[PDB]
């Protein structure tokens, strides 16, 4: 409480510095945003068999984009790039992560555990080491304690649609993680509650309603056509009682803006 | 990026966190350097990976400098700027009489300031003990050791429960809350600022009961009145022997009133109500502060 605006005004300042190529899938000429999907898809599974945090999703996809700006791979290898993210994000972020046998494990015996653990050395060859990246997920619980009051509810939808947002790099890989936590958490506030985009926050985060329109556009067209998405994981996920069951509440029909 | 042909080894200083460390000398430049090694032969620990992330953001004063990585094959490096020694080698090579108030007031300062980038950049470093802490000759101390640290976010999940060498560790973790945070590192400094003053270390527990009970005989046996929810926390028991606060004066007699002050508000028990580094470095103890120079050991 005596950090928060440095912790936040810092965090603002790396975002853009860790923030990954917009249009490197157009300059990849095997993988697509379709096999992205997949793989991110893939990796909220591994995610919820292992328990393993939030942060640590949102942690393993930054890496996978900034290692995908730079680097060509062929779609035979694109899961192991996602493998040994998922381990170096485990290995920053859990108090247990899970040992690299069992990350071999979930591959369903395609790679061997010599090539996990020679994919890790690439990945932080690239990344040149620098893992320590902001998320959504990190803006978004700052921003959850400027609730009037605390609702658990809107918390849970919240890290619901930040997580959808992940999959489709088209168009979310073009904003900045502090602006889909925006976009976000308006949206989970206002269809639980019905309030708007709270003053403390324009205040706090520099964002008006009116910057957040674009992104808050695209991220209301991923909510009502959530239930038809190729990719079901996070919806699955979010019915838990854990998520309050948030994935099953009614998205609203209009934003009124 | 760097090469290890450059380097030459001088001597074996000592084991740290994780991985031995080297005095080495680059054969170009000619600057001294501190080497990390780690065999590598389940790949990269987890704290090699925080340290070096962490690290290389963290570019103050008063924290070690991370200067390259070599990322040779089955063995990696870690360069860093070399100081002259440790605290704890300090402490031990300093004679009776050979820590002035000045110096002490000095190091304190300069840890708040490292503590207070550190805090600022959402770190928690963890194992603030004096063999983690560096000196050069001309008056600087530098956070060292990283190893054991981690970023937190706001607020703050529930971490890792092992932290914190013993004779160090705050009693949020050693009652064992759900939840710390930056107030454990403050801990440690205020209990390495009346190491320095004494020369003997604050709580020397042996044990996790042991050190819980060394703290209660000196600061007394903390009750809702002091710390609120202290006696919901999971490893506190009502058959906790009732030992009386003693004063401060007592506890480090050559420390001034303002001295006394500070201790006070580093090691208070509620962490909420604890001093922050940042609202430490304007404390009136420090308003005669200067850069005096250690003995050369
Ligand atoms: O001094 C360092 N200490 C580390 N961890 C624990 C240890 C304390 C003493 C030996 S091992 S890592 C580290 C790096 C480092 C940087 C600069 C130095 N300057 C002078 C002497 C030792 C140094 C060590």
């Amino acid at each position: 409480p005596d950090y928060h605006e440095d912790i936040h005004t810092y965090l603002r300042e790396m975002e853009v510095k860790c923030k990954p190529k917009v249009g490197y899938m157009k300059k990849q000429p095997d993988i697509t945003n379709s096999m992205r999907a997949i793989l991110v898809d893939w990796l909220v599974e591994v995610g919820e068999e292992y328990k393993l945090q939030n942060e640590t999703l949102h942690l393993a996809v930054n890496y996978i984009d900034r290692f995908l700006s730079s680097m060509s791979v062929l779609r035979g290898k694109l899961q192991l790039v996602g493998t040994a993210a998922m381990l170096l994000a485990s290995k920053f972020e859990e108090i247990y992560p899970p040992e690299v046998a069992e990350f071999v494990y979930i591959t369903d015996d395609t790679y061997t555990k010599k090539q996990v653990l020679r994919m890790e050395h690439l990945v932080l060859k690239v990344l040149t080491f620098d893992l320590a990246a902001p998320t959504v997920n990190q803006f978004l619980t700052q921003y959850f304690l400027h609730q009037q009051p605390a609702n658990c509810k809107v918390e849970s939808l919240a890290m619901f649609l930040g997580e959808l947002s992940l999959i489709d790099a088209d168009p979310y890989l073009k904003y900045l993680p502090s602006v889909i936590a925006g976009a976000a958490f308006h949206l989970a506030l206002y269809t639980v509650t019905g309030q708007s985009w709270p003053e403390s926050l324009i205040r706090k985060t520099g964002y008006t309603l009116e910057s957040l329109k674009p992104c808050l556009m695209d991220l209301h067209q991923t909510y009502l056509k959530a239930p038809q998405h190729a990719q079901q994981s996070i919806r699955e996920k979010y019915k838990n009682s854990k998520y309050h069951g948030v994935s099953l509440l009614n998205p609203p029909e209009t934003l009124n803006l | 990026p760097g090469s290890m042909e450059n380097f030459q080894k001088v001597e074996k200083i000592g084991e740290g966190t994780y991985g031995v460390v080297y005095k080495a000398r680059n054969k170009l430049t000619g600057e001294v350097v501190a080497l990390k090694k780690i065999r590598l032969d389940e790949g990269v620990p987890s704290t090699a990976i925080r340290e070096i992330s962490l690290l290389k953001e963290l570019n103050h004063p008063n924290i070690v400098k991370l200067l390259d990585v070599i990322h040779t094959e089955n063995k990696l490096y870690l360069v860093f700027e070399f100081l002259h020694q440790d605290l704890k080698k300090f402490m031990d090579a300093s004679a009776l009489t050979g820590i002035p108030l000045p110096l002490i007031k000095s190091y304190l300062f300069q840890l708040l300031q490292g503590l207070a980038f550190c805090h600022s950049h959402r770190v928690l470093h963890r194992d603030l003990k004096p063999q983690n802490l560096l000196i050069n000759t001309e008056g600087a101390i530098k956070l060292a050791d990283f190893g054991l640290a981690r970023a937190f976010g706001v607020p703050v999940r529930t971490y890792t429960h092992e932290v914190v060498t013993l004779w160090y560790r705050a009693p949020e973790i050693l009652l064992g809350c759900k939840y710390y945070s930056t107030a454990v590192d403050i801990w440690s400094l205020g209990c390495i600022f009346a190491e320095m003053v004494t020369r003997r270390a604050l709580f020397p527990g042996d044990s996790e009961i042991d050190q819980l009970f060394r703290i209660f005989r000196t600061l007394g046996t903390p009750d809702e009145v002091v710390w609120p929810g202290v006696t919901s926390m999971p490893d506190y028991k009502p058959s906790f022997p009732k030992w009386a606060r003693q004063d401060f004066s007592k506890v480090v007699p050559p420390l001034d009133e303002d001295g006394r002050s500070l201790l006070s508000q580093m090691l208070h028990y509620d962490p909420n109500k604890r001093i922050s580094a940042k609202a430490a470095l304007a404390h009136p103890f420090f308003q005669d502060v200067t850069k005096p120079v250690p003995h050369l050991r």
